[PDB]
């Protein structure tokens, strides 16, 4: 059984601007594969096809793509969920980011905003614990839903506010992370962190569009996290 | 010099668990340090680790680091170096608590301390009752660990050269390693990273097999590079097949499944692990569980279905609540790749190639070793290794669950803790000449020039097929001597293999071809070694020599890359703080 | 210098996203509407005869349509803004389900008011 | 700062909601729209105050709102400043014209 694809191609040494390209793949009728499987096969037929991938099990965040108009990971999107009678499967780079080559985007700003919220524990060393910091299951639960993020960039690159100000608005990804250290009971700089997010762009460009939630391959919920951050900001500056 | 030179005190090749820890530590000890990685650091295989870190924290029950030292030595089937294993187990607790202070989001006991789960090969009192010493964050521990180390490398402003692919080591006219050449993936630029210390930290090589739990990027790049630089590799025949990979998919489900109370059933619904290992049962040493499952299959007691031949791993009896909290990760993996909900039905599993016990022989300090013509160890100046690419050796012929991550942190840290002394000890190294740097690019120049040669796609598939059939869980003289012949043939094809993407901007073909050379060197040394060891020990299982032979084989095997011949190395049996554990019979 | 994929036509927009781009649009419209409304109000209060003329201006079908749209934009901005504020005070859940469900209930309440605005014209 | 904006927008919106409820009220319960019932409703102190209160609300609410829109879409500094000038002047005009219309009836 045949599958057809329309895939984004661009090579700055060869192409004038980016272009779509048709691809066919003789696929095994009985079994169902994953988009990443297809991609990998297409590369044996066309070696010049560039795209990132590693864990192939949805954990690493390497292969975020816009598939049939929506962001996701190639390694865990089944061909069956994209394929429709008489349409090509359309595959294009995550939106908003510089295209380096074919399906590979420059994740620079994505990381830059991540670095901006200071994503590491900050503990002022007072009252040091004997061994590990003691954290009750009650407190530890508050990281559940936040620490699991794989930095794949699906959410941020599907957020309009991020498109328009990719260097002032932190982005769903970033703010999820920010909250992950705002409520870690072991972090002692909550106040200091919040004073860094009080301006007009870092958090407040978020308009509750909720694209972030729908695209997250790890089913996280940046919208909610952002909401908690606003609460903290009101609690503190109002 | 007609190639850009970037000089550092240390160039760490690899930003996985061990690479990031060592970088972090080298940096904080005042030296400058470049950290190279072919993927963005948090996409390293380490992210995929699930079970946890094994370490005598003594949180779930009073524990003792010697108990852990015991389990490891026995687990290694008595070819783990006991001085190193002692350093590891003894240092462990403190070295892990360090990570918690870095913010690693461990799970928690009711009283607030770090959660530890039972895991394969864990006993109190030197072989007594079942222990629970694997520290975890659900079954995403590797994810938790890697990201924390990344964050810490951010906080600490480490120089990270993300998405540079290391081509080959550079040797000076004295034969000392003085850095490496590396290809920038984004732009295509090629650079010489000049260092007084080159730390290989490139992880494993499961991709030499047809089915592996490993990421696509685990192509034993370090092994290739070491061999090509004339540096020996050790115990390469020791490949750990994890008992429970998802059948037909190869994606791993954690041993934490059996640690939390799951067990293995065969087609007859019998829990066959009680027969094969009466004491530890489903938490026996991995090599043993792996063979058990294969015997069941190989005498028609396995199951079948869409997934193919397999054993059933039953978890449903642990309940939704426990499963969703302690093992959510495998819940998703099982539903995705097996279309099986573990809350309702058992997971179809089969042993899958998982971890490379072999690697570059090193001291506890991280310094890489070679032997002189008289068989004696000498340090390779300017070259170090940590992590899976290393063979310290703390795992000998079978690694314990949760011991790998411990290894990464302990020995990564140790490499940095001891780098300054290692550099003074080796003395100033003579400069690489311009033809010294040239030589490193030989391999890459080949591919760039070869348009009309053989299809590398075909070569790779042939290679993995050969290792799968001839060097899997069970081995025999005939299989392995034939396998090896096919490899020589495959390796000839490769010297004539063609690069079909000529381009320079983010050209992933060039990378995967360069990766293929490494798959080859690794697969090859594994084959030569498995032929060489005429006994059965730990993971290595030969029908034609079914016995462990402590008279002739209580030692390490060493592949000499220039003569392509084999030799041995002593196993260390002199710990410092307790007496050795003598080799006795190993059953679970 | 480098190209980016931002071809809006090639991207799925969920209902929550549409709801919101409409809310922004409806606000910008309402901003222009106030000036138009004010001028009308000023006419209808300046004299008995200005009012008569304002009554006449409202008689035109073309004006009645513009007026209804203006009032439909305001209705929409108001309703969806309350929805937004209800999430801001925790009355509405921030799950993607509850987002879609409230967005739809907004559209219905808006159509209802849009008709009542039609009648009132 | 941004916290301030967030609150002002939402506060004004609560005032404006009540005003719309008030105005919708009158309309949907006054049948015959005679010049006389019209001017009497709009001569009442309660109607005068609420409307100026509402105009100030629009001055603030709409200005923040428009500023957000502009700083999303209009990059070049000069052009954006110009548009903000026009917008603010327009908004001030609204309140002043409101003051001319009602304090005149
Ligand atoms: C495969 C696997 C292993 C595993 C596990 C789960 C999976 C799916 N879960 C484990 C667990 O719960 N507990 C445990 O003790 N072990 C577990 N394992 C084993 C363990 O995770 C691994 O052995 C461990 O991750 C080893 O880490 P290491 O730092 O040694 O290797 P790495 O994490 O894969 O990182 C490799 C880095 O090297 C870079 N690289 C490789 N080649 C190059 C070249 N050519 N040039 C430049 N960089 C290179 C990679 O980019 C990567 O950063
Ligand atoms: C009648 C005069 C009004 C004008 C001229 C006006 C104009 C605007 C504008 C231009 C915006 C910017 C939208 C954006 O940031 O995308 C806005 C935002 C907003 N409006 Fe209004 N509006 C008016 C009345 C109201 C009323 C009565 C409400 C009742 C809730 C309201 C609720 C909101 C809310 C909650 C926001 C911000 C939500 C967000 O930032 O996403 N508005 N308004
Ligand atoms: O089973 C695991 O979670 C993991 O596979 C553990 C080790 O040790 O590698
Ligand atoms: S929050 Fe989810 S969608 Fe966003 S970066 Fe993380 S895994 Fe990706
Ligand atoms: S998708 Fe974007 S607008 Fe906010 S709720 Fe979301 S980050
Ligand atoms: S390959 Fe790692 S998540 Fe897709
Ligand atoms: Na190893």
């Amino acid at each position: 059984m045949r599958l057809e694809f329309s895939i984004y191609r661009y090579n700055p040494d060869v192409d004038d601007a980016p272009r779509m390209q048709d691809y066919t793949l003789e696929a095994d009728e009985g079994r169902d594969m994953m988009l990443l499987d297809a991609l990998i096969q297409l590369k044996e037929k066309d070696p010049s096809l560039s795209f990132r991938r590693s864990c192939r099990e949805g954990v690493c965040g390497s292969d975020g793509l816009n598939m049939n108009g929506k962001n996701g990971l190639a390694c865990i999107t089944p061909i069956s969920a994209l394929n429709q009678p008489g349409k090509k499967i359309v595959i294009r780079p995550l939106p908003g980011l510089p295209v380096i080559r074919d399906l590979v985007v420059d994740m620079g700003q994505f990381y830059a905003q991540y670095e901006k919220i200071k994503p590491y524990l900050l503990n002022n060393g007072q009252n040091p614990p004997a061994r590990e910091h003691l954290q009750m299951p009650e407190q530890r639960e508050k990281l559940d839903g936040l620490y699991e993020c794989i930095l794949c960039a699906c959410c941020s690159t599907s957020c309009p506010s991020f498109w328009w100000n990719p260097d002032k608005f932190i982005g769903p990804a970033g703010l999820l992370a920010a909250y992950r250290f705002l409520i870690d009971s072991r972090d002692t700089e909550t106040d200091s962190r919040l004073d860094g997010l009080s301006d007009a762009f870092s958090v407040f460009r978020c308009h509750s569009i909720m694209n972030c939630v729908s695209v997250c391959p790890k089913g996280l919920n940046p919208t909610r996290a952002i909401g908690h951050i606003k609460s903290m900001l009101l609690q503190r500056n109002a | 010099m007609k190639l850009p030179v970037r000089e550092f005190d240390a160039v760490v090749i690899g930003a996985g668990g061990a690479g990031m820890r060592a970088a972090l530590q080298i940096s904080q000890s005042g030296q400058t340090c470049a950290l190279l990685s072919k993927v963005f650091p948090t996409r390293s295989h380490t992210v995929s680790a699930q079970g946890g870190i094994t370490v005598a924290l003594g949180n779930t029950h009073e524990d003792n680091w010697e108990w852990h030292m015991y389990d490891t030595v026995k687990g290694s089937d008595y070819i783990g170096d006991q001085d190193a294993i002692e350093y590891m187990c003894k240092t462990g607790p403190e070295a892990i608590l360090e990570l918690e202070h870095m913010g690693l989001p461990f799970s928690r006991l009711d009283d607030g301390r770090i959660y530890q789960r039972p895991f394969g090969g864990q006993s109190k009192n030197f072989g007594g009752e079942q222990a629970a010493r694997t520290a975890a964050a659900a079954d995403r521990t590797g994810h938790a660990l890697l990201h924390t180390l990344y964050q810490q490398n951010l906080k600490n402003h480490t120089t990270i050269f993300s998405e540079w692919y290391a081509l080959d080591l550079v040797k000076n006219q004295d034969g000392a390693v003085v850095g490496c050449t590396a290809l920038c993936i984004e732009t295509g630029e090629v650079v010489y990273f000049k260092a007084r210390a080159t730390v290989l930290a490139t992880g494993g090589a499961g991709r030499i097999y047809q089915s592996t739990t490993n990421a696509h990027i685990n192509t034993g790049d370090g092994v290739g590079m070491a061999i090509r630089a004339g540096v020996p590799v050790q115990d390469m025949e020791m490949w750990q097949f994890h008992p429970t990979g998802i059948a037909g998919a190869g994606v791993l489900v954690t041993e934490g499944c059996r640690g939390e109370g799951g067990y293995l059933l065969n087609k007859h619904g019998e829990r066959f692990m009680e027969r094969y290992a009466p004491n530890a049962k489903d938490l026996a040493g991995r090599d043993v569980v792996a063979r058990s499952i294969m015997i069941e299959i190989r005498e028609g007691r396995g199951c079948d279905g869409p997934w193919g031949p397999h054993a059933k791993l039953k978890l449903d009896h642990l309940g939704k609540e426990v499963l969703e909290s302690r093992l959510p990760g495998i819940l998703e993996l099982s539903r995705t790749f097996a279309h099986v909900d573990p809350v309702k039905e058992p997971i179809p599993v089969i042993p899958t190639c998982h971890y490379m016990m072999g690697g570059i022989p090193t001291k506890v300090t991280g310094q890489a070793l070679t032997v002189n013509e008289k068989g004696e160890d000498v340090v390779v100046p300017g070259l170090f290794a940590v992590g899976e690419i290393a063979c310290v050796s703390v795992h000998g012929a079978n690694r314990l669950g949760g011991n790998s991550l411990l290894d990464l942190v302990v020995f990564g840290r140790a490499a940095g803790l001891h780098l300054q002394e290692s550099i003074a000890e080796q003395g100033a190294l003579r400069d690489a000449s311009e033809s010294d740097v040239e030589a490193s690019l030989d391999r890459l120049n080949r591919w760039n020039n070869n348009r009309n040669g053989e299809d590398p796609v075909a070569i790779r598939k042939a290679l993995q097929e050969c290792m799968q059939h001839n060097f899997s869980v069970f081995r025999e003289g005939d299989a392995m001597a034939k396998g090896l012949e096919q490899l020589k043939v495959i390796r000839e094809r490769l010297k004539n293999a063609r690069l079909d993407d000529t381009s320079s901007e983010f050209n992933t073909q060039r990378v995967e071809c360069l990766e293929l050379d490494n798959l080859m060197e690794t697969a090859y040394a594994t084959a030569v070694s498995a032929n060489f060891r005429t006994e059965s020990r730990g993971a290595h299982s030969r029908f034609d020599f079914p016995d462990r032979d402590d008279e002739n084989w209580l030692c390490h095997s060493l592949y000499l890359p220039e003569s392509e011949s084999m030799t041995r190395r002593s196993v260390n049996m002199e710990p410092k703080l307790r007496p050795a554990f003598p080799p006795k019979i190993r059953t679970y | 210098q480098r190209p980016v994929n931002l071809d809006l036509q090639t991207i799925r927009f969920p209902i929550t996203a549409i709801a919101s781009i409409l809310h922004r649009v409806s606000g910008v419209i309402t901003f222009v509407a106030v000036g138009i409304l004010l001028w009308l109000l000023g006419t209808s209060l300046s004299s008995p005869e200005g009012f008569e003329q304002a009554s006449a201006i409202m008689g035109s079908f073309f004006v009645k349509f513009i007026m209804w749209g203006i009032l439909t934009a305001l209705a929409y901005h108001v309703v969806v803004g309350i929805r937004h504020m209800m999430m801001d005070f925790g009355y509405l859940e921030e799950t993607f389900e509850a987002g879609k469900r409230s967005a739809k209930i907004s559209f219905v309440i808006t159509v209802v008011l849009s008709l009542l605005a039609g009648v009132l014209v | 700062n941004g916290v301030h904006d967030f609150i002002l927008v939402r506060a004004t919106a609560i005032v404006l909601t009540l005003y719309i409820i008030y105005m919708v009220g009158f309309f949907a319960t006054s049948g015959e729209l005679t010049y006389e019932v019209w001017i009497g409703f709009f001569a009442s102190a309660f109607t005068k105050v609420f409307t100026l209160l509402a105009l100030f609300s629009i001055l603030i609410h709409a200005w923040i709102g428009m500023w957000q829109v502009l700083t999303d879409y209009v990059k070049p500094l000069a052009l954006r400043l110009m548009l903000q000038l026009v917008i603010v002047v327009a908004l001030v005009v609204y309140v002043i014209y409101g003051f001319v219309v009602v304090w005149g009836v």
